[PDB]
């Protein structure tokens, strides 16, 4: 699932020391645009495949949400790179955006009350609940 | 009486006449009379003599330190000092209480209520603004009409 | 002498005023139904509906001890 | 080529001059429209009053809405100017003033009797009362030469109709003509109009005005001659032969001028500086060389870019061709960075305005330019702190469209590997050598300050930095001022007399009262300039982290598509509160009067020390404080003894007096200071809780409100803390200075 | 209430009816009111699932939260909070034509 | 309409009902001065 | 019920014990089948809100 | 560790996994309303608590409650 590739610029304000997680957002382009880092600056985005090492997800995903809405293209990938070596796949989950509904139903994180139907603290007592 | 001296006849108090008028005449001998400077200095003087002859007419209550003091333990001699300022003041802080409670019920039965709190109707609010010299025996009648207060399981609570 | 224990009733009445805020308000309002749930001393709720900065029964002590030391200054 | 592409493109009347967007407010936005349903709406009414660009996305009618909205601010000052001028005439003692202008105070304000206010107006001579005053128009109008009294009655009524010409032109540019963005975008020909028929026009013709006018008037003043008793402005012009029994190369007449025999104009054109000891200023002679030597290459430098015809250098192909090795492509790009969005031109011209200003702060205290200022010490310390105020205020407006300009008009497509775009690539080595260096300052000035406290605390004297301990001598500003004593005579030989008075030379004292004294610089003044350095260096610490990471930054990265000012990204990443670049602003505008008091207070303690007082006819000089600022000021105790509890002796000890006006806003400004606080050390939930709690007392009574009865937003919340703060940190600075030196001096 | 009629039209599941509205009732309530089905989330003015494309007409969609200056400027309207101040012919089911 | 409709927005309805309620204490305060009492 | 105001029974919401106006209810088993709507917006400047045919009192 | 649990009034107005910029947000079909759509939370160890589904989020108060617990350095969000 990862490949070596490049992605075209010039920075200076980056990833550090880092070694517990990275990643690379892969995408396929269509044009040599011109396009902001989200940790600044500019790059030249060569029309094939091209990659982004960056440090963290939320720039992860704020590369992958403004190639969305500028220059159309929902073909970006995102992987997550370990300090041993091993590749995770995170963002699309399978093959399609979530904000998509999947026909793959987890559910999980699903309380069937209203907000207030939640118990008094003191009915949780010296235990994890809300 | 009531505690300390009255200062009808207090010599501190008449002390404070005194050298006052002492130090506001130092001023006028520095100019020449006929001036419109020397004018606004010698009318400044008898604006603080006739106060001064206000404070002992009135009969106010001070002493032991020259100025005047007052008297709020609802005593209906010293009526002028607090009671009666402070009944003209509750008959017409009740004006905007009640006027505006007034302009607020006739407002919210309109079709844009929102733009009209600010863009005023003008023949509405002085069309509600006169009926508020009679305000207390009206607004005794509201709170035993009913609609004064709405009921407890309609209001916005937590 | 007069006027200045109506500083301190300011004081008492003001410092009264924020904690019974802070004792009555630390299980709901309308801007927090269930802030039961999120406990006495958490950050805020976002800046979400308007910004909800100084929400917690804990930011509700936090006023109040500038208005103690007012007060028994 | 734009060959004819100069021209006026005007449309023909744009917008109906009407009533019914006249009534209808909020009809600049679309969120804005549809009336209050909530009370966010009136607090978003006076905030999106001048944000253009969240009005309409076209930039041609955004250019409309500035240019005609200039107008109405220049018709405010005509109109302020013209409250000045007025009050000079019914309103004033100034013909009385200028028959003895050494003792007879300045006064300008005659209150109305009312409520027993009248004690403010003050025994100010010339059988005159009113209040003291000091903005020194009563100096500007002896430069200029305003004699009599009906001079002054009838500018006002000429600057009234200034006014009234300036506000219907900006009538006329937004309802009847209005240009189009081609007309904006000729910044080549508008550069060359403002340098030219702006700058040098303004001098040449003032230079007209000086010569003819306000030489002759004040060679006659300081002469001895009563101002009824000098011939009138319009005789020194149709008579040439009376301005030649003054300066006799007015015999001759223009003819040295055209065949350029200039020496033969040496006699009122001259190079003496320093002072005139007669009347207590600049010598008005140099004043009036100085305006069309700027005047002739203003003109000069005004035909420097390129016109319809031809020649002149174009601003596209400097900028480009300064291209270098390390700054990458160099200027590719800047050309159309700021002839499209305002407040990238904005940022830049805050900037100027604003440290053009603090120039004017710095080079009026120690060269006197006005007739009679140098003995009034209540207004070169009132002229003083208002210029410093205005370049505090105005320099970090330069950081707020700085920031702006990067969210809204920033596009990373147009700066590929220019120079905006490369210190946005190396954004961490810009702010962590700044934030370096103000622990480097701040360790080194203020530390420096506790270090004399602790060891005059601990009684060892000979520990600290003073000048019987271990002296920490200015060694580069002491020697400059041995450099400007040797102006006159060496380096610059045909200057007579000195560059100014401040850095050497001699005393000048005018009718016993020291016009200025030489400035020793010792040691107590190594230390607090580097207050002045560690304090500028925070400011820009805050600020330019406001610019460069205006887009994005670690912690945010897409902070600009939340907008410029937004609250926060969530209690999230630990908590990001005020991380928008509108709070750097408001960050970095508490520091510049954190920054900007102690630099009136540098002001305020060393003239009351070492220049200003009284001088005895042997020679001996006794100055207000007596000179402790040689011991006293190296300590946080002594600039708290010395100087905040001892100077303000005068303010608090003046009740029943005609200063007892500045004693209510030196109460009024700790009042409003601490009012700020409410506002910002609070949050919003509080009170948007407490709030609920009187709507309950309201809805019970059938007295709520349609619209909704919110709480401040955040940003406005802590913006209403920001002017609060500010005034309750000026005014009472304002208040203690005015109270101080009107008693004193 | 006066009569204004829209003519909405989904080629993708290939509806086309024309329903009648007046100034103060929203366009999916006359859709509703005609027993056409229509995607909605709240009736709110705050999300996406409501969009649909004014092809031709007049529509006052000034009650909205969700879609900004810019998106509107293609013609994207929310048929919740619109009031129907024209004639029209709508396209809808364009929830992901705003984004 | 719509010039006095102008004037009943509610800072201009205000100020010019404040600069007539300001006034209305000044002047009762040229003619009775220094009252603490009536 | 179509049609006219129906005040509300739940807590934690903005609108508690207000008038309501009612609008389109819905049979298909949806927990909240009424999307009553409202006067005098909410924090989050909603003037609408679903909720369930347990706290009608019309 | 966050816990980011989105309740039952859930409507399924699909912007709160529009407004999610870590993709924790997720829409899962689900028996109820006229979207017939609910919000899950899946990636709850890999959310920051930043609260952005919260601001845009029109039920009656709030589908997805957010209730910010424990943390880590991905929840903390440090490029170093
Ligand atoms: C607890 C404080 C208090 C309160 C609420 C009032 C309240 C009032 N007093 Mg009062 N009064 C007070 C203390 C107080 N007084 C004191 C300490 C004295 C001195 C013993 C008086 C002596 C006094 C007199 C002599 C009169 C009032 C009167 C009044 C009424 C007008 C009002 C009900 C008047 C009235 O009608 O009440 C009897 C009146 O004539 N007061
Ligand atoms: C229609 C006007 C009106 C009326 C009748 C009331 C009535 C009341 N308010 Mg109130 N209030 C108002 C406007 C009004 N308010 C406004 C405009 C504000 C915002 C500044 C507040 C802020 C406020 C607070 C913060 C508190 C009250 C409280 C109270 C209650 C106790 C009385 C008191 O101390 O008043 C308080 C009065 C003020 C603080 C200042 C008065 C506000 C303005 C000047 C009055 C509006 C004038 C308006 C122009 C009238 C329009 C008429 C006409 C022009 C058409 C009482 C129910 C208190 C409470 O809950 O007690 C139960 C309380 O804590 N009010
Ligand atoms: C008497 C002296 C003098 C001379 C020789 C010139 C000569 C020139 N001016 Mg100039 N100018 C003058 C006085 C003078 N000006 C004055 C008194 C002002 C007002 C302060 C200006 C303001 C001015 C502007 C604003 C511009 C010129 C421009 C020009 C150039 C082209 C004009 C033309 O006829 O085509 C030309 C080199 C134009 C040009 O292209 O500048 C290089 C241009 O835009 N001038
Ligand atoms: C030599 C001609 C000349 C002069 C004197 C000015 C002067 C000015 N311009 Mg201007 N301008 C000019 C040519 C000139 N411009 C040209 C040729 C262009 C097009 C390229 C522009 C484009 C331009 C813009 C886009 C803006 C200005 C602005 C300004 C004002 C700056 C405020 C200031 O410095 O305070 C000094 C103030 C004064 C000295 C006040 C006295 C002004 C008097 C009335 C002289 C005005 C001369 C005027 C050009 C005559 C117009 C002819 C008309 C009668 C038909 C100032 C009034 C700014 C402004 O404030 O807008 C109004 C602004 O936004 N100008
Ligand atoms: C730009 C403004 C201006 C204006 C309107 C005038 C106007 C005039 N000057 Mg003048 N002048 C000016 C600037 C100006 N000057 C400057 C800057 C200088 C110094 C180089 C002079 C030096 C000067 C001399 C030496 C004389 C005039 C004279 C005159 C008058 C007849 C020619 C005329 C009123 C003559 C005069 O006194 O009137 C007859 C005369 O002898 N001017
Ligand atoms: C050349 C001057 C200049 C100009 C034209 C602008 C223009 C603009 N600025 Mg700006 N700014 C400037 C200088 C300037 N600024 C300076 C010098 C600073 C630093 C202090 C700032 C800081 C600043 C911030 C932080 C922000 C702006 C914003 C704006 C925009 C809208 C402003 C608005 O609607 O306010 C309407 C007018 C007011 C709200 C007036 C308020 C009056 C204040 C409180 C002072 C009153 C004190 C008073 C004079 C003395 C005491 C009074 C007494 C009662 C006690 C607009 C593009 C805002 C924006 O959205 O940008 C797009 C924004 O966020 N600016
Ligand atoms: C008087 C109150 C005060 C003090 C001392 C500071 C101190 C500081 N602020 Mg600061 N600040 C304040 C109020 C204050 N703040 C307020 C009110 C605001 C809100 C407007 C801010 C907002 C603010 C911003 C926005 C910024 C600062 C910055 C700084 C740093 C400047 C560098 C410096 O001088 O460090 C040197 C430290 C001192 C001079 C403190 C005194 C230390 C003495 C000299 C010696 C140490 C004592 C002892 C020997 C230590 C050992 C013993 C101990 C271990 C027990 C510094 C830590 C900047 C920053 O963080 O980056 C540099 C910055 O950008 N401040
Ligand atoms: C000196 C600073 C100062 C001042 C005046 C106030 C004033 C107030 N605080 Mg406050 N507060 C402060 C600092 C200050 N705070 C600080 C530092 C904190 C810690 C963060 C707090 C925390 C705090 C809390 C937590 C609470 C208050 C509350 C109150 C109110 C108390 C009720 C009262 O006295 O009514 C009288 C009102 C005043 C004395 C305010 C000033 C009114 C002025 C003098 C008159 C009106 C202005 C006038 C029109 C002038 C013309 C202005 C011109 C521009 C036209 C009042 C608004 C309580 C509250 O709001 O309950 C209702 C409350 O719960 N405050
Ligand atoms: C100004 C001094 C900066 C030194 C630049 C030295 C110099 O010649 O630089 C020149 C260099 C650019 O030169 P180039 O070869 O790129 O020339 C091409 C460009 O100049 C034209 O496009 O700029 C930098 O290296 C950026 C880093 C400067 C570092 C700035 C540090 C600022 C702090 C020092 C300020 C001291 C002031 C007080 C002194 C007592
Ligand atoms: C007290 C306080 C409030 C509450 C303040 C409010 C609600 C302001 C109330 C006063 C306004 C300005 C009254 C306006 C009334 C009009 C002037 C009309 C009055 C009638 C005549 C004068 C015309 C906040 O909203 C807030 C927000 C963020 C941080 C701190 C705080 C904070 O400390
Ligand atoms: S409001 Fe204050 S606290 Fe609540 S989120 Fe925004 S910043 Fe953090
Ligand atoms: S945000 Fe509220 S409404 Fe939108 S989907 Fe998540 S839960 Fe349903
Ligand atoms: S929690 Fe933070 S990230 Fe997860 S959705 Fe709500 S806002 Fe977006
Ligand atoms: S349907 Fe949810 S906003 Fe219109």
């Amino acid at each position: 699932m990862p490949s070596p590739t490049f992605g075209g610029s010039t920075g200076g304000w980056l990833r550090a020391a880092e070694t517990e997680e990275k990643y690379a957002i892969t995408w396929t382009g269509k044009k040599e645009e011109i396009f902001e880092i989200p940790t600044g600056g500019a790059a030249i985005m060569r029309e094939g495949d091209n990659l982004l090492y960056l440090a963290r997800k939320e720039q992860c995903l704020a590369l992958g949400t403004q190639l969305r809405n500028s220059f159309k293209i929902s073909d970006y990938k995102i992987y997550r790179i370990f300090p041993t070596g091993e590749v995770q796949y995170l963002h699309p989950k399978d093959g399609v955006f979530p904000e998509k509904v999947n026909e793959g139903r987890v559910g999980i994180n699903n309380v069937s009350r209203n907000i207030g139907k939640n118990p008094n603290p003191i009915s949780v007592k010296f235990t994890g609940k809300s | 009486v009531a505690g300390l001296v009255p200062c009808k006849d207090s010599k501190e108090f008449s002390r404070r006449l005194d050298l006052s008028v002492k130090k506001l005449e130092q001023r006028l001998k520095k100019y020449e009379p006929g001036t419109p400077p020397y004018l606004a200095i010698q009318k400044s003087i008898e604006t603080t003599k006739i106060r001064f002859d206000r404070y002992a007419k009135g009969g106010l209550l001070c002493g032991k330190d020259g100025l005047p003091h007052l008297i709020t333990d609802g005593r209906l001699s010293h009526a002028t000092e607090f009671i009666i300022p402070g009944l003209l003041f509750l008959y017409i802080n009740g004006w905007i209480g009640w006027v505006g409670r007034a302009y607020l019920i006739a407002i919210r039965s309109s079709d844009k209520p929102a733009e009209k709190e600010i863009i005023l109707d003008i023949p509405l609010a002085l069309g509600f603004m006169s009926s508020g010299f009679l305000w207390p025996l009206s607004a005794w009648k509201e709170f035993t009409s009913g609609e004064l207060l709405v009921d407890a399981n309609e209001v916005t609570v937590s | 002498d007069f006027l200045v224990h109506h500083a301190i009733a300011l004081g008492l009445h003001t410092t009264a005023l924020i904690l019974i805020k802070g004792a009555l308000d630390a299980r709901g309002s309308k801007l927090m139904p269930d802030k039961k749930d999120f406990g006495y001393s958490f950050p805020c709720d976002g800046p979400g509906r308007g910004g909800t900065c100084d929400i917690s029964a804990w930011d509700a002590f936090y006023l109040s001890v500038f208005w103690m030391l007012n007060t028994i200054g | 080529q734009e060959a004819k592409k100069v021209r006026i493109t005007v449309d023909k009347d744009p917008v109906e001059t009407s009533f019914e967007k006249w009534a209808k407010p909020g009809h600049f936005s679309r969120t804005l429209a549809k009336g209050p349903k909530t009370t966010t709406w009136i607090w978003n009414l006076h905030a999106d009053a001048h944000d253009f660009d969240g009005h309409t996305s076209s930039l041609e009618d955004v250019s409309r809405k500035i240019f005609s909205a200039h107008f109405g601010q220049l018709s405010v000052i005509f109109l302020w100017l013209s409250g000045m001028y007025f009050h000079g005439a019914r309103f004033s003692n100034y013909v009385a003033w200028l028959s003895n202008p050494t003792a007879i105070k300045p006064s300008a304000q005659v209150v109305w009797p009312i409520v027993g206010q009248d004690i403010l107006n003050g025994d100010v001579g010339g059988g005159f009362q009113g209040v003291q005053i000091t903005s020194g128009f009563f100096q500007l109008w002896r430069a200029s030469g305003i004699t009599n009294e009906k001079q002054l009655y009838a500018t006002a009524i000429g600057g009234l109709v200034m006014s009234a010409l300036m506000l219907f032109a900006g009538w006329f540019h937004y309802h009847k003509a209005a240009p189009k963005l081609e007309w904006f975008q000729n910044v080549e020909s508008m550069m060359n109009h403002h340098l030219a028929g702006l700058l040098g026009l303004g001098c040449l013709s003032w230079a007209g005005h000086q010569i003819h006018v306000s030489l002759p008037i004040n060679k006659l003043l300081d002469a001895g001659v009563a101002p009824s008793e000098i011939p009138l402005p319009h005789e020194f012009i149709v008579n040439r032969e009376l301005m030649a029994q003054l300066y006799p190369s007015f015999s001759k007449g223009l003819t040295p001028f055209f065949t350029l025999d200039w020496n033969a104009y040496s006699d009122f054109l001259t190079f003496k500086g320093g002072l005139n000891p007669i009347t207590g200023g600049l010598w008005l002679s140099d004043t009036a060389h100085h305006h069309l030597a700027l005047a002739v290459l203003f003109i000069v430098a005004g035909h420097m870019y390129r016109t319809n015809w031809g020649i002149g250098h174009s601003m596209k192909e400097i900028l480009e061709a300064h291209k270098g090795p390390f700054t990458g492509e160099g200027h590719k790009g800047l050309y159309e960075i700021l002839t499209t969005s305002w407040h990238a031109q904005l940022a830049i011209n805050l900037a100027m305005i604003g440290s053009l200003s603090i120039i004017v702060a710095h080079h009026m205290y120690a060269m006197p330019p006005y007739p009679y200022i140098a003995t009034d010490y209540p207004t070169q310390l009132s002229l003083f702190t208002h210029h410093m105020w205005i370049g505090g205020f105005c320099v970090t407006g330069a950081a707020a469209h700085g920031a702006i300009f990067m969210v809204r008009d920033y596009s990373p497509a147009q700066n590929y590997n220019n120079l905006l775009d490369r210190m946005i690539r190396h954004r961490d080595a810009i702010i962590s050598h700044l934030n370096w260096v103000c622990i480097f300052l701040g360790f080194h000035s203020f530390g420096l300050y506790i270090h004399n406290d602790t060891m005059r605390a601990l009684g060892r004297s000979q520990d600290m930095f003073s000048d019987t301990a271990i002296q920490l001598q200015p060694i580069f500003a002491q020697w400059i001022q041995s450099i400007h004593t040797l102006a006159p005579g060496n380096t610059a030989p045909n200057a007579l007399a000195a560059t100014s008075y401040a850095f050497g030379g001699d005393i000048v004292a005018v009718n016993g009262k020291i016009a200025m004294m030489p400035i020793a610089l010792g040691t107590a003044d190594f230390m607090v300039h580097h207050i002045h350095a560690f304090t500028i260096h925070v400011t820009v610490l805050i600020l330019l982290k406001g610019v460069l990471f205006a887009r994005n930054s670690r912690l945010i990265p897409d902070k600009a598509n939340l907008g410029f000012r937004f609250p926060c990204d969530g209690p999230g990443r630990g908590g990001t509160c005020q991380v928008s670049a509108w709070d750097h602003v408001f960050l970095g505008l508490f520091w510049m009067y954190n920054s900007l008091s102690i630099v009136i207070f540098h002001f305020s303690w060393k003239m009351q020390s070492d220049v200003w007082g009284s001088v005895t006819p042997n020679g001996a000089v006794s100055h207000i404080t007596g000179g402790n600022f040689a011991q006293s000021a190296i300590t946080i105790n002594g600039w708290l003894r010395d100087f905040l509890w001892a100077q303000a002796s005068q303010v608090i000890q003046s009740y029943g007096s005609a200063l007892s006006a500045y004693g209510l806003i030196f109460l009024g400004a700790h009042f409003v200071w601490a009012f700020s606080l409410m506002f910002l050390f609070s949050g919003r939930g509080y009170w948007q809780e407490l709030i609920e709690s009187i709507v309950w007392a309201h809805n019970k009574l059938k007295l709520g409100p349609a619209i909704q009865p919110r709480a401040l937003s955040i940003t406005q919340g802590r913006a209403v803390g920001l002017a609060h703060y500010l005034v309750g940190g000026i005014g009472t600075t304002w208040a203690f200075f005015l109270a101080r030196i009107i008693a004193v001096g | 209430m006066a009569t204004y009629k829209v003519r909405l039209l989904s080629e993708a599941e290939g509806i086309d009816v024309t329903i009648d509205c007046a100034d103060d009732v929203y366009i999916l309530d006359a859709a509703e009111e005609q027993g056409v089905d229509l995607p909605y989330s709240c009736r709110a003015g705050a999300c996406s699932t409501c969009a649909g494309k004014v092809s031709e007409g007049t529509i006052d969609q000034s009650d909205q939260s969700f879609l900004d200056d810019d998106q509107t400027g293609a013609g994207f309207v929310l048929t919740c909070v619109a009031y129907p101040t024209s004639d029209c012919t709508i396209l809808t089911h364009q929830e992901e034509s705003l984004y | 309409n719509n010039f006095l409709k102008y004037l009943s927005v509610m800072p201009v309805a205000g100020t010019i009902f404040m600069i007539f309620t300001a006034g209305l204490v000044i002047e009762v305060n040229r003619f009775y001065p220094d009252a603490l009492f009536f | 019920k179509r049609g006219s105001k129906v005040r509300v029974l739940r807590k934690e919401s903005y609108w508690y014990q207000e008038i309501g106006t009612v609008a389109t209810v819905d049979t298909s088993g949806i927990r909240y089948p009424v999307v009553v709507r409202f006067e005098k917006v909410n924090y989050s400047g909603v003037n609408t809100n679903n909720f369930a045919e347990s706290e009608l009192i019309e | 560790a966050h816990s980011v649990k989105v309740y039952d009034t859930c409507i399924g107005c699909t912007q709160c996994v529009r407004a999610c910029p870590c993709d924790v947000l997720e829409m899962v079909p689900w028996d109820g309303c006229k979207a017939k759509q609910i919000a899950s939370a899946p990636r709850t160890e890999d959310c920051i608590g930043c609260k952005r589904c919260e601001t845009a989020c029109p039920t009656d108060f709030l589908s997805v409650r957010v209730y910010l617990g424990g943390e880590t350095t991905r929840s903390l969000g440090l490029a170093y």
